[PDB]
This record gives structure tokens, C-alpha cells and sequence, in this order.
RNA sequence: GCGGGGUGGAGCAGCCGGUAGCUCGUCGGGCAACCCGAAGGUCGUCGGUUCAAAUCCGGCCCCCGCAACCA
RNA sequence: CCGACUUACCAACCCGAUGCAAACUGCGAAUACCGGAGAAUGUUAUCACGGGAGACACACGGCGGGUGCUAACGUCCGUC
RNA sequence: CCUCCUAAAGAGUAACGGAGGAGCACGAAGGUUGGCUAAUCCUGGUCGGACAUCAGGAGGUUAGUGCAAUGGCAUAAGCCAGCUUGACUGCGAGCGUGACGGCGCGAGCAGGUGCGAAAGCAGGUCAUAGUGAUCCGGUGGUUCUGAAUGGAAGGGCCAUC
RNA sequence: UGCCUGGCGGCCGUAGCGCGGUGGUCCCACCUGACCCCAUGCCGAACUCAGAAGUGAAACGCCGUAGCGCCGAUGGUAGUGUGGGGUCUCCCCAUGCGAGAGUAGGGAACUGCCAGGCA
């Protein structure tokens, strides 16, 4: 039961970052698609959202599940937060080991100047 | 005429030194106890043996919260 | 991966009109095989678990897991924390490979050979069967062996049931009784 | 008990020590650990050494 | 605290005599001898101390540092009492003079 | 005679036996036998009822005894002060109002009361017959 | 899969008196003969 | 009333959480003395803890050292 | 062997029904206690600092209890 | 000295009242990062049997906690691995608990360090027992003092036996 | 604006189990390959990367269904604060509060933000 493993090691992370009280960056990651998303404080509104199901950035993108494919959503939502002005979040690993798709995520959306 | 027993521990004052809606300020400790029975909420830190402080100026409140229907302390800030 | 192209150009579609199953991936498939022994004779020394991993290492293909004291038993002289056996799991290309050794070669080598009993399946589908002696594989030899060992093989079938079980063993021709 | 206190030496030569405890029976070695030094206000290498 | 250790328990551990009461019987007689001298059985065996024991014909001198209050095998026995070369020497002599009078 | 076979604490305390009982409808049988009374029955005074209720109906009906002793009831040797909790003499079953004894089935009410009046003689507490009710 | 941990694994031929050829891994090394083939077996054939 | 003990036929370590052994007694073999091999307990009885009690705890039976004194 | 054959019969777990607990609790009061706001009343009744002490042998009765025999004008606690 | 009950739903509360433990252990059994989830039972399987390891299912913490009991624990405080020494130095808003001595909890600040990509966590261990005042001396550092002056002896301050 | 899907939450069993049915354009899942980024105290199972041949089988979501779980009145009962009383180891009376269990019954969740496919 992939799904509820992960959500079970996310949660410590996830609570410990409500505690916080900072606004978070929530990531996930599927074979096909990947999707990202800036969340308040409280945990309800979502400010800024960027994913590679978009047609926006989908026909630039050979393949949706890649590696350059999660870059570039990393700069799209880095954009997007940077445009509303946000300019700092902590990433969510989300149960999701920091590597892969997700670290080049982390990477391009460092690169975009969003600090984290 | 002998008896084994006759020993005991000397007591140890746990409790809930603040109680609800009662304005405390910030570092004075809410509840002492022996595990934890009443978690870290809001503005409230989890000392090493299990005592909770509020880490802020205000009102302490206890609810209940979360799946497990577990008590929870938080500092309503004012 | 023989026995895998043979899964999928014709047990497929005899287990589907078989069963009248409506899609593909219904029918049932083996998902590992376990290889595993209780070498709990292994207290009296620590080296002997040596040479039965050596053994599986060669028998299976990959360096076999020590398996670990579950809990303390007394009257079997056991603690909690120790070594008393070993354990390999095959999957993919070595899955069918060793199933490909076991039908072809080894089936075959076991003296006095009357069968494979069809009671052996669990209940759920995963069948499980005892491997009395080893020289049967070709892998090992009877002049360098130690000791008479053993071991069990136990293949994992996403089917949901002993009918559909023996079904997909029959498939691959598996010998029965 | 059976563990004895030993003082840990800083490196640096300064002189000053920590204070802890071990026992000589099961663990042998020396024992060697990075600790803070106030005077020398450095992470230097600590060895123990007898009480 | 080291436990003292009395003559005739002493050889009844060494198996020498069958029973305690034949060592006290033994050594009141006479026969048994410490430092080449009649003793009482009261008397203290010690490390690497002489015992000029004398057993049916031949004698023995053992000047054994491990003195146990327990009887034990006869195998444990030959190392509770050491039997120094010379005692073995003197004691094939005896057994040779017992050869030729027999 | 009538004693748990373990219990977690070899002594317990005196306690109190204030409260109206519960189970006070016969269940399992035709007849019961109440109490009117507050009590402490011992296993002795258990016992002796219960043969004179076997004997009384002379094997007949099955029986049935809805108080078990379970309170270890402690008691001082002769010529002794103080010095800690007297040993363990007897058990006994606390008893409150409207607690049925014991029950009955499978013999005539008539014989019925007569081997509960037989028996309650034996019980320090006073005692009243109760049928069964369908609810 | 681990690098280097694993005994050697390679592609072997295995012959039998029946005399039939099939291609087949094993960390044996050298040609395997076999006595009794799959489909010489006589359970395997039907006939005993 | 307080403490100790209850282990092959007898005397004994052990033992005191980790699969019961030594001397004598019996037999047989080597050879009165001395050496070797073997049967020989089920740990006073009943329960509890433990993965497991000769072992650790609660109660019970017998025997041992004591005290049951001042008025 | 399975299939079960009667008991001198013993029956584990589970299920249905009935009790018991200071060191059982998936429920749970009345009181008491802590805090906050409000009107009336009260000779500041409250807190802090300083001068002076006395006292630290308590008894009974009501209520909740341990011990005792739910014995004592018994003994040890809590509140009045 | 610690745990439970008596103890009467805040704290506290005695008896030669009822029951059990302590006078430690650990440079990993500490810190952090990543990962994982138990008992019991059923079925199948070589020696292997009531109980060894393997596979699946039921169950959901009845397991586990270095050591008694209580309260805790799934975000795990339980189990495994990599790297490490925060088992750091100076302070401390405020508070709990004691007649006092004292004991305890503590966000935060400065220097420097460990883990983590980062958010962060780390001033010992799931917590509660594992302890000894003062005096008198011992050892290392520090001119702070140094009975005319310069040194030293002794004394002082810090660490420590 | 309506339907459906993914993430993040609110709430923490009226919301969870069981049983039956349904879904693949998009989304999700399974799935193909893995020399390499990465990992197995063995295994591409997990984790990870490269993809889109097949499918909704398993899981997941959605709809229905009381065999359970769960919630739960009104009335009575237990208890108890204050005052009075009795045959006082326990009760009773006036007044205030008033359970637990059980009964009738309810029940197959509701809801906020963002994104995507269809009309």
C-alpha cells in the first residue's frame, strides 16, 4: 500500500512544518505527471500551482515524467511564487526520497531564485 | 511480628498547574506529568520529562484534535 | 526468460479460455520464488550456515539472506538475535531461469520420484513444495558436499485461489501427484 | 560501580579536562572524542587520561 | 579469606585412603609422616610444603600448591597432589625393592 | 467449598456494602431464592445450603448458585496487637438487596419453596421465593 | 542487482543421454551432462 | 512466633535463569590398596514470573538453631 | 488414513446469558479546586515587610476510609 | 530514594497498612538523516516435532521499552543502517516544587560544532529511582592576594578527587 | 455553471469494516526496460530512472445494501451537595444536580482551496 506508506512517513515532516508555521511546498510525483504547489500556513489555501498535466507547459515537454520535465516545473512554479510574491518556502519532501525528479524539482526552483 | 511492606515514594506535586482560559506568561509550565497525556499544541514545547510550557504570552486552551481524540494544549495568543 | 515468452504467447490465452476471464491481466502470474532452510543445528557452530549459503549461492545465483532469530525459543535452545538459516528470492529473469532449471533438470532427480502432491498449495494460491536433497540441482556436486540438506520452494501467484493455482502450474506443465 | 571516572585531556595544551566515566573491562581503548574548549574556544580532539 | 584445610581431608581428597576415618587411623598409627616426622592429623597441609606420606608400601612427597577440600576424579587427583620427579624417582625405587622381595 | 483458585492480591480491603444488588431477575432457571438483606455469606454457609437444597430434592433439578465468594476476609491469631494484616480465614461473597441466591429448575414449585425454606434457615440473611417472569 | 557480491552467472549448454539441447544459466562453468532429461523422464512422457 | 534446610541408596559442591555433576554404596572390567565404565535424582509438594526454574516469587508439610522475658 | 465411535471422560479459544475488584476502565457524575466578568454585602475580611509570641500530648460527634471483629470511650488519615 | 493503591475525580495526606524495585547501565543503548512495524492464531512447506526459519491470510499493538510499576509511545519514545560527539562553553525571560538547604522544566542570546539539499533537531538516554551537605585535605590551571621590598609558602577563584 | 479525477486540508467511527455493482477521453493504478542517477544486510518487492504496448484484474474512487462497528433520545434507576430524620454496618425526607447500562430510533458522511478531462 505505496500510497498510505508514504503518507505515513511524510506526516512527521509535514506536522513538524505546521508547527512551523511556514508556508510550505508540497510536491508529487507520479509516472506520468508531476505536480507542485504553494500552501499557506494554515494548510487551506493554495497560493501559487504548477504541473506538467498544464497544457501550458506539457507541449514543450517531450515527456512528462522526466527528469527535464520536473525541471521545468520547478521554474514554472518558482515564476508563478516569485510573480505573488512569496520569494521563501520550505520544500515537503512529501515521503518522496530527496533524488530523482523531485531533487531537480528542488534544484530548478533554487535556480529560479526562490530561496530554500 | 514483621512486615515487608511499609515503603513508599515521596510525591512528586504533577498535575495541571494551569488550567483553561487562564493567562499565562511566556516559559511558565502548564501541565507536569509522567508521559504524554496532554500534547504539544500550538506555542506550547514539549519539555524533556513530558512537562508542557507555553512558549508565548496568552490564554492556554485544551481541546481535543486529530484522529487519536488525544488532548491537546495551545497558547491562544493575546 | 523461455518460460516467459511462454507465459505470454500461450499459458495467457489457455488460462483465458479456461476461465473465461474478461482482461488480460487477470490471469494469475508468479510473482517470486523463495528458497529457504531452518538450519537451527547451526548453534552448535557458526560455520556450517557458511557452507549452506555458499551452497544456495551457487544452487540460486545471488548471495542468499541470513535469516534471524524471530524470538527466543527454550526448547529448541534458541535466543532471540541469532543466525538459523538462510533465505534467497528470485524474481524476473532469474525467477524463470531457476523455474526453467527446477522443470527441466531437477524435478526429474529426485530418487524414487512418485510425484508432487497437489495438496501443497497454501489456500491463497502460492504454492510450496520440500526439496528433500540438493545434489538434484546440477550445481552441486556430491564429492565436495558437506552434509544431506534440503530446503523448500515456495512460488507467489497473485491467484486468488487453489483452482486457479493448479490451473497456471498445469500451464507450465508442472508435474502433479 | 564498576565504572570509574576518567578526565578527558584537551589536545590543545591548555590543561583543561571533562569528566566522565567508563568501565576498563569491556572497553579497553582509549577514548577520543571532539569537545569544546572554553580557553582555546576551538573544537579540539580530547584523549582521556587518569583521574 | 582462605579456608584451612585439615591433614586427613586433605588426603581423603588425594583418594589416598578410602575413607577419612582410615586416614585419621593412618596418620595416629604412625605410618603417615609430614616433613619426614610423625604428626597429628590436626596438622595444616601448605603450598609447596612436603607430605611424606606413606600408603600400603610405598611412599610419596608432594609439595602440590593447589589444595582442594572437594574430593574429585582421580584424573583432577594426579593434579591435586604434584608428585615432584624426585618422589616419582624414589617411589619406582620402593617399587622395584617390593619387585625383587616379591 | 467454594474459593477462587488465583487471585492477583492475596488481601483486600474491607470495603463497604452500601447499593441495591443487580441481577435480581432469576435467568437461568424456574425458581430463584432473593435476599432481602445485606450480608456477607461465606463459603461455609455457601456449601451448607447447598447440600441441603440437593439433598432436599434428591437429585432432581439442576442447580444453580449466582454468588461466588471472592473477598479474602482476614482475621487476628488469639493474643496479638497490631503488627501488619492479619491471614486469611474465609471467604465471602458480599450480599446486597434483591441478589438471587441460588436457582432452580426441572421440580415442582411446591418441593421447590419447601428445599429453599430448608435452606435459607442455614443463610444469615433473610430470604423471599421468586419465580420466573418472562419479563 | 548488487555489483560483484554475486557468484559468477553465465549462459552453460546442458546435454543429456536423451539427447536433447536447450539453452539454460547456471554458475556451474563448465558443460553439464545429465542423466535423465525432462522429456525422457517416464512420468513426464506418459509411459511409467 | 523469627531465620536456615529439604538435591541418585547416604554425604556433597554446585545450581543461585541457560539442557544435572563428584565421593562412598551396587555391578562389571582393569588390578588388599589403586584405575576405568555403567544403572542410579527428577531437585520436599502445589502454583506464579520468564523464551526457559535445580535456579525466582507466593502458600503448604517436616526437621533444625533461637526467643516466648520484667513485673 | 480419512469418515468418527461411546466414555471414568478432560476439554483450549470463540459464541450466548449472570456476577465480582483499592492496586480492572471502551463510560462517568454530585462536590471540591484554578481562572475570568458582573451586582450586593463585609470595620481590608487579602498580600508584603518588620517587633513580640505561644504551640508542635489533642478528645468526641457527623460524613469518606485503612487497621480491628464494619468490637472498643481502640488506633491512623481527609473535611466540618 | 522510585512506582501503584489506601488518597474521598486539583495538589498534599498517616499507620509495625497492602504490593514491587533502587545504591545502576551506555561513546553507543547519545545526536541527526533515511528507512521499517509488533504479539497471537490458521493454512502450506525436508529433516522440523506444540513452539526454529520461508510464503500467504486473520488481527491491529493483545508486542517492544537495558532493569520494578504507573503514565506514555504509530509523527513512533519500538527496530535497522550511514555520518558523527550537542553526554558542547557562558548566560537565562518565566515557572513548578520545597520551612530552608536544595531539587526540577525552560523558549531565547553569544562562540563553535554534528546531522540534513533544505525547513529544522541536538546542552545526554520515553519520563519518574541509580544518592551524600559542611569541614578537612589531594591534583591541574589562573599572580587574585603575597605581614619591609622582590620571590616563594599558604590562602583565594575555576575544574576535579 | 454541472459531472468526474489528483493533491492539500477542515472533522476524527452518523464519517470505520463486510457484501454487491460500476470506471479508463483526462487523472490514478497496475504495467515494459533498466548498462547508467539510485537501492537491495538477496531480490528493480521497496526506492529510483528511462517510457506509454495492454488493462481497470488487484488497489483506488463512486453508487447501493444493516451482517457488524458507531451515535443515541424521553422516562425510570444509581449516585450526590445543603438541611432534617430513622429501627443508624444501612436508609429516608425536602430541595438542587442527575448518570452508566438498556429501549425506541439515527446511520452506508459533510465540507474549504487549487489543478486537470468532459458537456
Amino acid at each position: 500500500d505505496k500510497k498510505s506508506a508514504r503518507i505515513r512517513r511524510a506526516t512527521r515532516a509535514r506536522r513538524k512544518l505546521q508547527e512551523l508555521g511556514a508556508t510550505r511546498l508540497v510536491v508529487h510525483r507520479t509516472p506520468r505527471h508531476i505536480y507542485a504547489q504553494v500552501i499557506a500556513p494554515n494548510g487551506s489555501e493554495v497560493l501559487v500551482a504548477a504541473s506538467t498535466v498544464e497544457k501550458a507547459i506539457a507541449e514543450q515537454l517531450k515527456y512528462t515524467g522526466n527528469k527535464d520535465a520536473a525541471a521545468a516545473v520547478g521554474k514554472a512554479v518558482a515564476e508563478r511564487a516569485l510573480e505573488k510574491g512569496i520569494k521563501d518556502v520550505s520544500f515537503d519532501r512529501s515521503g518522496f526520497q530527496y533524488h530523482g525528479r523531485v531533487q531537480a524539482l528542488a534544484d530548478a526552483a533554487r535556480e529560479a531564485g526562490l530561496q530554500f | 511480628g514483621s512486615t515487608r511492606n511499609g515503603r513508599d515514594s515521596e510525591a512528586k506535586r504533577l498535575g495541571v498547574k494551569r488550567f483553561g482560559g487562564e493567562s499565562v506568561l511566556a516559559g511558565s509550565i502548564i501541565v507536569r506529568q509522567r508521559g504524554t497525556k496532554f500534547h504539544a499544541g500550538a506555542n506550547v514545547g514539549c519539555g524533556r520529562d513530558h512537562t508542557l510550557f507555553a512558549k508565548a504570552d496568552g490564554k492556554v486552551k485544551f481541546e481535543v484534535k486529530g484522529p487519536k481524540n488525544r488532548k491537546f494544549i495551545s497558547i491562544e495568543a493575546e | 526468460a523461455k518460460l516467459h515468452d511462454y507465459y505470454k504467447d500461450e499459458v495467457v490465452k489457455k488460462l483465458m479460455t479456461e476461465f473465461n476471464y474478461n482482461s488480460v491481466m487477470q490471469v494469475p502470474r508468479v510473482e517470486k520464488i523463495t528458497l529457504n532452510m531452518g538450519v537451527g543445528e547451526a548453534i552448535a557452530d557458526k560455520k556450517l550456515l557458511d557452507n549452506a549459503a555458499a551452497d544456495l549461492a551457487a544452487i540460486s545465483g545471488q548471495k542468499p539472506l541470513i535469516t534471524k532469530a524471530r524470538k527466543s525459543v527454550a526448547g529448541f535452545k534458541i535466543r532471540q538475535g541469532y543466525p538459523i538459516g538462510c533465505k534467497v528470492t528470485l524474481r524476473g529473469e532469474r525467477m524463470w531461469e531457476f523455474f526453467e532449471r527446477l522443470i527441466t533438470i531437477a524435478v526429474p532427480r529426485i530418487r524414487d520420484f512418485r510425484g508432487l502432491s497437489a495438496k501443497s498449495f497454501d489456500g491463497r494460491g502460492n504454492y510450496s513444495m520440500g526439496v528433500r536433497e540438493q545434489i538434484i540441482f546440477p550445481e552441486i556436486d556430491y564429492d565436495k558436499v558437506d552434509r544431506v540438506r534440503g530446503l523448500d520452494i515456495t512460488i507467489t501467484t497473485t491467484a486468488k485461489s487453489d483452482e486457479e493455482g493448479r490451473a497456471l502450474l498445469a500451464a507450465f506443465d508442472f508435474p502433479f501427484r | 560501580g564498576i565504572r570509574e571516572k576518567i578526565k578527558l585531556v584537551s589536545s590543545a595544551g591548555t590543561g583543561h579536562f571533562y569528566t566522565t566515566t567508563k568501565n576498563k573491562r569491556t572497553k579497553p581503548e582509549k577514548l577520543e572524542l571532539k569537545k569544546f574548549d572554553p580557553v582555546v574556544r576551538q573544537h579540539v580532539i580530547y584523549k582521556e587520561a587518569k583521574i | 579469606p582462605a579456608v584451612e584445610v585439615r591433614l586427613d581431608k586433605w588426603l581423603w581428597a588425594a583418594r589416598f585412603y578410602k575413607t577419612r576415618a582410615l586416614a585419621r587411623e593412618m596418620i595416629e598409627g604412625g605410618k603417615v609422616h609430614y616433613n619426614g616426622q610423625r604428626s597429628k592429623p590436626s596438622k595444616i597441609v601448605e603450598l609447596n610444603a612436603t607430605l611424606t606420606l606413606r600408603q600400603g608400601n610405598d611412599e610419596r612427597t608432594v609439595i602440590v600448591k593447589a589444595i582442594t577440600e572437594q574430593r574429585r576424579p582421580a584424573s583432577e587427583a594426579a593434579l591435586l597432589y604434584e608428585e615432584t620427579a624426585e618422589s616419582v624417582e624414589k617411589r619406582e625405587k620402593m617399587a622395584l625393592a617390593r619387585k625383587l622381595n616379591a | 467449598m467454594l474459593q477462587p483458585k488465583r487471585t492477583k492480591f492475596r488481601k483486600m480491603h474491607k470495603g463497604r456494602n452500601r447499593g441495591l444488588a443487580q441481577g435480581t431477575d432469576v435467568s437461568f432457571g424456574s425458581f430463584g431464592l432473593k435476599a432481602v438483606g445485606r450480608g456477607r455469606l461465606t463459603a461455609r454457609q455457601i456449601e451448607a445450603a447447598r447440600r441441603a437444597m440437593t439433598r432436599a430434592v434428591k437429585r432432581q433439578g439442576k442447580i444453580w448458585i449466582r454468588v461466588f465468594p471472592d473477598k479474602p476476609i482476614t482475621e487476628k491469631p488469639l493474643a496479638v496487637r497490631g503488627k501488619g494484616k492479619g491471614n486469611v480465614e474465609y471467604w465471602v461473597a458480599l450480599i446486597q438487596p434483591g441478589k438471587v441466591l441460588y436457582e432452580m429448575d426441572g421440580v415442582p414449585e411446591e418441593l421447590a419453596r419447601e428445599a429453599f425454606k430448608l435452606a435459607a434457615a442455614k443463610l444469615p440473611i433473610k430470604t423471599t421465593f421468586v419465580t420466573k417472569t418472562v419479563m | 542487482m548488487k555489483k560483484d557480491i554475486h557468484p559468477k552467472y553465465e549462459e552453460i549448454t546442458a546435454s543429456c543421454s536423451c539427447g536433447n539441447v536447450m539453452k539454460i544459466r547456471s554458475t556451474v562453468g563448465h558443460d553439464l551432462n545429465l542423466d535423465v532429461c525432462s522429456k525422457c523422464h517416464p512420468f513426464f512422457t506418459g509411459k511409467q
